[PDB]
C-alpha cells in the first residue's frame, strides 16, 4: 500500500 | 454526548494521555468531546483530533483488508463453502468503519470546516474530508460510490485551491494533502498517470523552495517528500 | 447477551476470523458468547478463549503502566499540579480493566471450572483464574488487597497440584502455569526466592523429560522452558 | 517485565 499522512 | 461535562481543557489532556498510552479510541472520544465545546481548534490541537481518528480507521481499515481478502479467496472456483459468517464479520468491520468516517465527517460539517478561516486550518479539514471520503470510498459498492468518490475529490481540489494560493511549496500540510490526493487519484480513481504527475510537481515544487528553511522545518518536509518519492517508486 | 442469537459453530469461527484481522476484543466477545452456550471447550476452542483476553488485558495492562508512571511522576516533590485528570484517566482504564478480569473470572466460575473434569482442561482454567486474580491484584490498593493475592495463589496452586499428580513435566500447560506461578511470586506475592526456586525446579524437571517428546512437542516445551530461562537470567 | 504466557 501506498503512503499517506 | 459523553463528554460534556468534562472541561474542554480536560480533554485535551486526557487527549494526549491516551496518546502516550496508545489507547487511540478514547483519544478520539476525548477529542470529539473537545470539537463539541463549539470553539476552534489550535494547530496542535488538529494534529491531535486527526491522530487520533486516522489510527482508529487505520487500524480498522487493515482489518477489512484482511477480512475482505479471505471472503474474496471463499468466493473463487474450487472453495468449499464456509456459511456467511465471513461476509458477516467483514460487514460488521465494515459498518463500525464507516461510523467511525461518517463521525468524522460530521465533526468537520458541524462545524470545524465552516469556521476555518485562516488558510492552515481550513485547507487541514478540507484535506480530513477527503481522507474520510476516501476511507468511505474503500468499501463503496452501492448506488452512491461515484458520489463518495466525487465527495472525496471535491474536497481534496478545494484544498488544493486554497493551499497553492496562500501556503508555500514546502508546507507540510500542502505537501500530506498532495500526498494524499495522489494516493486518491491512484487507488480510488483509477487515475494513475494524474497520481504520478502530482507526487512528482508536488515533490519538484518542494525541492525548489528547501533553501527557505529552517533546519526544523526542513526536516518536515524533507520527510514528507521521501514519500512522495517512495510512492513514485512504487508506481514506477 | 448481544451473542445469544449466533451458533456456537458461528461464534467460533468468527473468533478465528477476529484473531487473524488482530481484532481482539471482538475476538473475546465472540468467545464469551460460545462459552455462554454452556457446552465445554475443547482444547483449540480454549486456546482461542485465552489468547483473545490475553491480548485485551494486555493492551490495558499496558496502557495502565505508562499511566501509573505518569501519575506518579506527578505526585513526586518539584511537579507542578496539573490537576485531577491523570489520576481520573488513569482510574478509568483501571475500571475497564478490573471489568474485563471480572468477565473472565465470572466466565471460569459459570461454569467452566466445575465441568471441567479432564486434568488439561481444569488446569488451563485454574491457571487462567490465576492470572486474572493476578492482574486484579497489580492494580489493588484497598481492604481486599491481600484477599485477591491469596485469590490468586489458592487457583495457582490448585492448578499445580493436580498438573503434578496428572501431566508430565514437559506438557505446555503445565510449564506455562509454573512460568506464571514463579512471575506472582516475584511480582506480586514479593517472594523473590520462591519465583526462582519454582522456574529452576521446572526448567529441570522439563529438561530430564525433552527425550520422551517427538520434534513436535519438543518445540513447545523448550520455547517455554527458554522463558524460564530468560526470567531466572533476569533476576539472578 | 518477566515473561508470562
Ligand atoms: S498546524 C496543524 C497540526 N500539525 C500537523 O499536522 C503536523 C504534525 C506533524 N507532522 C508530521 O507528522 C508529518 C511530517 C508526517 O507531516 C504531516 C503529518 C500530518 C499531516 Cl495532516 C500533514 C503532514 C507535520 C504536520
Ligand atoms: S490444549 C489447550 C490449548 N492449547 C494451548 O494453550 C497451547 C497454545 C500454543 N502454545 C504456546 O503458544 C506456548 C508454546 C507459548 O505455550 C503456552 C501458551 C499458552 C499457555 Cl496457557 C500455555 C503454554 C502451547 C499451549
Ligand atoms: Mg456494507
Ligand atoms: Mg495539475
Ligand atoms: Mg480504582
Ligand atoms: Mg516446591
Amino acid at each position: 500500500f501506498p503512503a499517506t499522512v | 454526548g459523553a463528554m460534556g461535562s468534562m472541561e474542554r481543557a480536560s480533554l485535551i489532556q486526557k487527549a494526549k494521555l491516551a496518546e502516550q498510552a496508545e489507547r487511540y479510541e478514547d483519544m478520539a472520544a476525548f477529542m470529539k468531546g473537545a470539537v463539541e465545546k463549539g470553539e476552534e481548534l489550535s494547530c496542535e490541537e488538529r494534529n491531535l483530533l486527526s491522530v487520533a481518528y486516522k489510527n482508529v480507521v487505520g487500524g480498522q481499515r487493515a482489518a477489512w483488508r484482511v477480512l475482505s481478502s479471505i471472503e474474496q479467496k471463499s468466493n473463487e472456483e474450487g472453495s468449499e463453502e464456509k456459511g456467511p459468517e465471513v461476509r458477516e464479520y467483514r460487514e460488521k468491520v465494515e459498518t463500525e468503519l464507516q461510523g467511525v468516517c461518517d463521525t468524522v465527517l460530521g465533526l468537520l460539517d458541524s462545524h470545524l470546516i465552516k469556521e476555518a478561516g485562516d488558510a492552515e486550518s481550513r485547507v487541514f479539514y478540507l484535506k480530513m474530508k477527503g481522507d474520510y471520503y476516501r476511507y468511505l470510498a474503500e468499501v463503496a459498492t452501492g448506488d452512491d460510490k461515484k458520489r463518495i468518490i466525487d465527495s472525496a475529490r471535491s474536497a481534496y481540489q478545494e484544498a488544493m485551491d486554497i493551499s497553492k494560493k496562500e501556503m508555500p511549496p514546502t508546507n507540510p500540510i500542502r505537501l500530506g494533502l498532495a500526498l494524499n490526493f495522489s494516493v486518491f487519484h491512484y487507488e480510488i480513481a483509477n487515475s494513475p498517470e494524474e497520481a504520478i504527475s502530482l507526487a512528482k510537481t508536488t515533490f519538484d515544487e518542494a525541492m525548489a523552495d528547501l533553501h527557505t528553511l529552517s533546519e526544523d522545518s526542513y526536516k518536515d518536509s524533507t520527510l514528507i517528500m521521501q514519500l512522495l518519492r517512495d510512492n513514485l517508486t512504487l508506481w514506477t
